[PDB]
Parts: C-alpha cells; structure tokens; sequence
C-alpha cells in the first residue's frame, strides 16, 4: 500500500471558519 | 418581547418595521450565545427577507442583513431556516446595493450561507454569485471588505461532494492569482487555503492550478513571516503533490524543498509531521524526484524525526522512508542505509497501528531485495538492533498482511 496519500486526519485543523457572526 | 417585534416588524410602516429588526438584530449580535431558535420559531424569517426589498430604506435593509448573517451564522437547521425563507435571491440582489454597509453585509450573510455546503453552495453559485463578487476586488475597496469577499471565495472552493463547478474555479483563479500577491495576512491566509481546497478537489483541478500559472507565486509563501500563511501554503502544494509525477515536478521547479529545513526544525510538532508528509508525496516519485529530496540535504533530518520526532512525525518519516524504495534506485536506497536508517526504522515494527508496521516491513522487504549482493550486510544490521526479533514475533500477528510478510522475509533474506 506503498504510494502517494492524500491530506491525514488532523492535519491543518486551523481551517477558516465556515460561518461568522457579526457580534458587538 | 420576541412577539412585539415580530408584530412591529410585520407593520406596512418601515420605520416601525426599523424599530423592531433593530431590536432583533441586537439580541442576535450582543453575545456569543444569541437566541437563534427562537427567533426562527417566532417566525420573523419571511419578515426579515420581506424587508430585504425595501431600497427606500437602506437602514432596515441593513438591520434585517446582519440579522439574518447571525441566524445563518449557526446550525445547519438554522442556515437552512433562512435559505427557506428565500434569502438567497433578495441577498444576491443587495450586492449591488449603492449603500456600502447594505452591500457588505449582504456578501457576509451569503457567505455563511454558502459555507454551509455543497449543494448550499451550489445553489448560490448556480444564481450567479461568483461575478459580482469578484467585481468588488479593486485598488479602492475597503480592506475589512476585501478580507470579507476572500473569506467567501474560501467556501466557493470547500466542500468536495461534489467539488465547485468547472466554470466556477475558472472564474475564480483569476482573481486569487491577483490576491496572491496582497500584503495583507488576514487576504493571503485566506487566499492559500480557497487554493488548498481546490488543489484537494482531484488531479483534474491540481492540473487548471497548474495552468493558472499561480504555483510558483505560492511556493514562497512557505518562507512568509506568518505561520498561518505557511502551513495553509504547505497544505496547498501539498494537496498538488500528492497528483502526478508531472504535477509534483511543477512544485519541484520552484525550489519547494529549500524551504523545508525551517519546517522540520520548526518548533511545532504539527508542522514537522506536516512537511514530513509532504517529503512522503515527493519520494514516492520517479528517481529524479527521490534525488531531489537527497540533493536538498533533507535524508538526515528526515531520519532524525524518524528516530526522535512525536509519534506522529514518526510515522510520516516511515512512509516518506518507504516510499523511496519504490522508484529509488540501488545507489539512492545505499545512502538511507549509510544514513542509519535501520535501527529507527526497525523500532516502529512494534506499534499498535498495523498501517505503520505494514509500511516498515515492505519498506523493509524492498530494501533486502534492491541489495542483491549487500543483502547480507543489511540483514546484519536489522539483527543487531533487534530488528529480525521483531519480524519473528510479527510472525504471530493478527492481520494476515503483516504475517505473510514476516514469513516471507525470513524465508528470503534470513533462511541460510
């Protein structure tokens, strides 16, 4: 199962949000 | 009371209506925990997307925008409430709003509403969204606007069931090639990732990446001051080589491996394991690609992680290891075992995770194999460090892949 792999779990978690409020 | 407002945002008088969005849209915005469900239950959505038509009144147009950003700022339930209620057109409407707030916010809500998923996305991308959007990038635009319209290009690009659509992405490059060379880190970080998501979406997209001309603007962002810009770039040419050998050698030509030593010597662990996965893509590859990580002084610091880096890292090496036996040639694999590859290598063979030991042990059987004369000198070298005890006993493990091989290598390389 040698070979190239895509992106591991848990990797990069500090990912843009999905969604933002607009808070005050 | 959620009824008052709702009774005084239903009035034909807008600026009672005003009164009362004001009102919701203060109870929405004053925390972090605001009262979403019952503001849906209360049923003020198709009040609030009603007041989205009135362009007499930019102030409750704007009221009722950020309102309803915040409803769609939660759950999927919550985003979907207000898809429901038909935002999407009425929002799609107010980016060509003349009032600057009025258009800003309306981009923000929609922003949320395409984060939260393809088929969401798809709607809002198949309504026309993406060209007004990018029409906003210009030298005049406010720069918390523009970070704003990066931020929605990032979920134009997420979400792979299905990926965006062909048009789409190509509408789309263009415009991140003009943001990549922006200063501003909040703009770049943005920008990396909506590239890393494409770059993950299949070979076909790393290829229109590719052809875009942007990678050899996104190789050096490697090297940027600001570790967010960094690890989200390491994340972009990493999703681009783990495509062909020819698509991995378009991120080789632009010296990606020079900036690797500042990677796997960086403090955090999660960046070594992340430039150790990425060195596993490229030594998977043809004997120039293997050359190049060798030539790039990267084996001993490879080996160092393997031997002493988190467990994590630890793995990754293994397979960066491994991988180069599969195209490396008999003179690249010698170099690893001059390097002392053996012994740390070796001391992964008893782990818990059977994907790791599998790696090792046909990493391992690929090396005895390539040594047609040093088979012997390598295979003193494993029984030194207790390497060929550790086969033995794999003789005995659970899965079936595993002890095949263990049979296998012992009856070949330690039978005599």
């Amino acid at each position: 199962c040698l070979g190239r792999r895509v992106v591991q779990p848990g990797m990069f978690a500090d990912y843009p949000p999905t969604k933002k409020a607009r808070v005050l | 009371s959620l009824e008052a407002i709702v009774q005084n945002a239903s009035s034909d008088n807008q600026g009672i209506q005003l009164s009362a969005v004001q009102a919701a849209r203060k109870l929405l915005s004053s925390d972090r925990n605001p009262p979403i469900d019952d503001l849906i239950k209360s049923g003020i959505l198709p009040i609030l997307v009603h007041c989205l038509e009135r362009d007499d009144n930019p102030s409750l147009q704007f009221e009722a925008a950020w309102a309803l950003t915040n409803i769609a700022s939660g759950t999927s339930e919550q985003t979907q409430a207000v898809v429901q209620s038909n935002a999407v057109p009425l929002f799609l409407r107010l980016l060509h709003s003349p009032h600057q707030n009025v258009c800003e916010q309306a981009v923000w809500a929609l922003g949320n509403i395409i984060g939260d998923g393809p088929q969401c996305r798809d709607y809002v991308i198949s309504l026309g969204v993406v060209k007004p959007l990018l029409s906003f990038i210009s030298p005049s635009i406010p720069i918390t606007f523009l970070r704003n319209v990066t931020w929605v290009m990032v979920n134009l690009c997420r979400h792979k069931d299905p990926p965006p659509p062909m048009e789409t992405i190509q509408e789309i490059l263009p415009a991140l090639c003009v943001l990549i060379h922006h200063t501003d880190v909040n703009i770049l970080v943005d920008t990396v990732w909506a590239l890393s998501y494409l770059t993950d979406a299949g070979n076909e997209q790393i290829q229109m990446v590719i052809d875009s001309g942007i990678v050899p603007h996104l190789v050096p962002l490697l090297s940027h001051q600001e570790v967010k810009v960094q690890t989200a770039a390491l994340r972009a040419v990493g999703n681009i080589v783990t495509g062909t050998d020819e698509q991995t050698q378009v991120v080789l030509n632009c010296d990606a491996l020079s900036h690797f030593p500042a990677l796997l010597t960086h403090p955090k662990e999660k960046i070594n394991k992340e430039a150790v996965w990425f060195l596993s893509n490229i030594t998977a590859g043809n004997q120039q690609q293997v050359q190049a990580v060798i030539d790039a002084n990267l084996v001993p610091m490879i080996i160092h992680l393997l031997d002493k880096g988190d467990f994590g890292t630890q793995k990754e090496a293994a397979w960066a290891i491994s991988n180069l036996t599969i195209s490396g040639r008999k003179d690249q694999v010698a170099y690893l075992i001059q390097q002392n590859v053996i012994p740390p290598f070796c001391n992964l063979l008893t782990v818990k995770d059977a994907q790791v030991v599998q790696v090792v042990l046909d990493g391992l059987s690929n090396i005895l194999k390539m040594a047609e004369d040093e088979a012997e000198t390598i295979g003193n070298l494993i029984e030194e460090c207790g390497g060929l005890e550790k086969i033995e006993q794999l003789q005995n493990h659970e899965n079936e892949d595993i002890y095949k091989l263990a049979y296998e290598i012992i009856d070949q390389f330690f039978s005599s």
